[PDB]
Order: structure tokens, then C-alpha cells, then sequence
């Protein structure tokens, strides 16, 4: 049983790199604009895509859209991917991030990839990157 | 804190970007396809403390992770 | 959970009479590799060791360099 | 700026390993015994010694005793030491651990070793192992 052991990274595709980038907000949230966020989004796109991720961005999605998107990405087979990456660039309160619309608890989002719900990432790295 | 086995959570805590992401990105570009990923994230902790914030990461990773090219 | 108070903090979190899964596996690993591996490498071995028992521990790093405990 | 860089680990002393071991609790807190915790305590003690740590154990401190003890070690020079380890073996609750008496916020204990409060550990590792609820 091997201390040097490394994840299998020999699959067909690297995997998906979801970015959720939020710049402006439903104005009754009263949250300031996040000015540099698109620079961040593009810079993340460049680097991850350079590591062979399939990068997929979404700008200013509302909670429902955000959810059914991430729900989709977690209901597609990752059978033939090395790992999964998911970035949230937004405002954050407690264990919540904000879509355009309302806040969503981060356990809700990650839970969609825990093993009992997402078979095909079992044993594979699931990387989340949160700039709240 | 991560949801389960093999989750890794990276946390951060001006129109050109956040200190955290510019530095995560620079390190990804330089060292991302050769260094173990937590090693790289640690470099990012260092690079962000040098700015005159400390980011951090929470690993439930069970093995070493590299992004060697395909 | 609490997350590192600042630069160069590492937090290590766990979650019968001979002890607890986490400390046992943490200790076995220190005794076997503490003196040679990088500490987080080592902790990562603790994560794997524990997740096979039948819980996942976790560690949160604000470390800024590689940490080793070579004999002094 | 060197990706292979290691914390300097060549000081006279490795440093202190502090273990707070809590087994039984003030009756009125109505919390059960932690039946394996002493095994855990000795097991860390043995390991951390082999790695050169000066292991200081305290069992079932009341909150006052706990806070003054950890404040004491936060205020000794660690100028000669590689790093600092601190372990809590108790029950947990939100972001608190139990002493024998009462719950204490973890931040309150970790903050004692931030840079502005413990100059002699700046740049050295400060390691916390928490085994709680």
C-alpha cells in the first residue's frame, strides 16, 4: 500500500471545469458589483483549458438556472474523465454563495457529487474553488 | 469543509483581478502540469501572503494529484 | 469547522476502548513515515487509510512551504 | 522563489506538542464519556516524541486551567523551536471544544498563536489536530 500513489489520470478526457462567475446582482440584494471578476473568469479559463479541461462558463445565472446546470453536469457520466473542477466567483455569506438571485448553500452544490449521488466520479478528484 | 472522499476545496480568504485568482492562475501556468496540485496550492498560499490575505485549502484527497499533459 | 487562523497554520480534523480510527491511523502513519514524508502527503495517507474503514478526516492548510520532520 | 522550499527545521528544539485530553465532563453538561480518548492521548504522545516534540499532556482541564495553560505556552519564546503542535481530544459543538466545564471557541485558542501575538512562531508551522464531535 503505496505512499507514492497517484490518481489515475489516464482516462479519455480530463473532465469538465465549470465556472460560475457573478458580476452584478438582483438589486434588492444590495450587493456591490464585482469589478475584476471577468478577468478572473477568463484567466481561469485559459489555465484550466491549458491543462485540457473542457471549460464551461456561465455569467450571472439565477439560482434556478445555476442549480439545474450544476445538476445536469452531475447527472452526465464522467465515466471517461480524469476529474472534475467547479469554480464559483461571487459573493459569499456563511456557507452560502450568491447566484444573481438569492443565496445557495455550498453543501447543496457539492453534495450533488458525493458518491452516493454521482457514481461515475467515485474515486476521482472533485475540485471546488471558491472566491467569495 | 469538503463533502466526502476526494473532495478538495480551495478558498480565497480593481478591474485586473483578485489577488487570489491572479496568483492561483500564474502558478497553474508555470507549475500546473508538473507539480502535485496541493504542492502548487501551497505555493499559492505563499505567493498571496507575500502581497502587502492568506488563502487556504481543505483536502479530502486520498492520493497524489498531477495534471501531467495528455 | 474553523479554518486556519493565519499564515503557516495547519488544521487537522477527524471528521471503542483502543482509541479512535483517526488517531490510530494518524499515529500508525507518523510511526511509519513521519520522519521522511512531507507532512500533508502524510495526512493525505491518513485520509486514504481512514476512508477504507467499515468517515473521512480532512485537513486545511495555510502552510506556505513543504514540511518535513527529518531526524534532528 | 523556489517550489521545492521547506520550512527551516534545524533549530535546537523541535518544539512543544500540547495535548488536551478530555474524557469525562462536568455532570450538568450531560455529555458522555469518551471511552477511547486516553489510548489516543498516549498514542500521540509516543509518536510526537519520536519526532522530537516535547509532549505536554493535560487531562480534563476546566476552562480556566485550559485557557491559562495554553496562554502560558503561547507566551514562552519558541525562538529555538522548529514548530508548534497542539491537539484537542474532546467533544465539539459549532466551532467550540469542551473543556471539563464549558465550551470554548476554537478561534479563541488558535488566535493566541497568530503573528501579532506570538512573534517567535512567525514563519514556523503551527499545527492543530482536533478530534471532536
Amino acid at each position: 500500500f503505496d505512499p507514492a500513489e497517484k490518481y489515475k489520470m489516464d482516462h479519455r478526457r480530463r473532465g469538465i471545469a465549470l465556472i460560475f462567475n457573478h458580476e452584478r446582482f438582483f438589486w434588492h440584494l444590495t450587493l456591490p458589483e464585482r469589478r475584476g471578476t471577468c478577468a478572473d473568469r477568463d484567466n481561469l479559463t485559459r489555465r484550466f483549458s491549458d491543462l485540457g479541461f473542457e471549460v464551461k462558463c456561465f455569467n450571472d445565472l439565477k439560482a434556478e438556472e445555476l442549480l439545474l446546470k450544476i445538476h445536469e453536469v452531475s447527472t452526465v457520466s464522467h465515466a471517461d474523465a480524469d476529474c472534475f473542477v467547479c469554480v464559483f466567483l461571487s459573493h459569499g455569506e456563511g456557507n452560502h454563495i450568491y447566484a444573481y438571485d438569492a443565496k445557495i448553500e455550498i453543501q447543496t452544490l457539492t453534495g450533488l457529487f458525493k458518491g452516493d449521488k454521482c457514481h461515475s466520479l467515485v474515486g476521482k478528484p472533485k475540485i471546488f474553488i471558491i472566491q467569495a | 469543509l469538503p463533502a466526502g472522499a476526494d473532495f478538495l476545496m480551495c478558498y480565497s480568504v480593481t478591474v485586473n483581478g483578485s489577488w487570489y485568482i491572479q496568483d492561483l492562475c500564474e502558478m497553474l501556468g508555470k507549475y500546473g502540469s508538473s507539480l502535485e496540485f496541493t504542492e502548487l496550492l501551497t505555493l499559492v498560499n505563499r505567493k498571496v501572503s507575500q502581497r502587502r490575505q492568506v488563502p487556504c485549502f481543505a483536502s479530502m484527497l486520498t492520493k497524489k494529484l498531477h495534471f501531467f499533459p495528455k
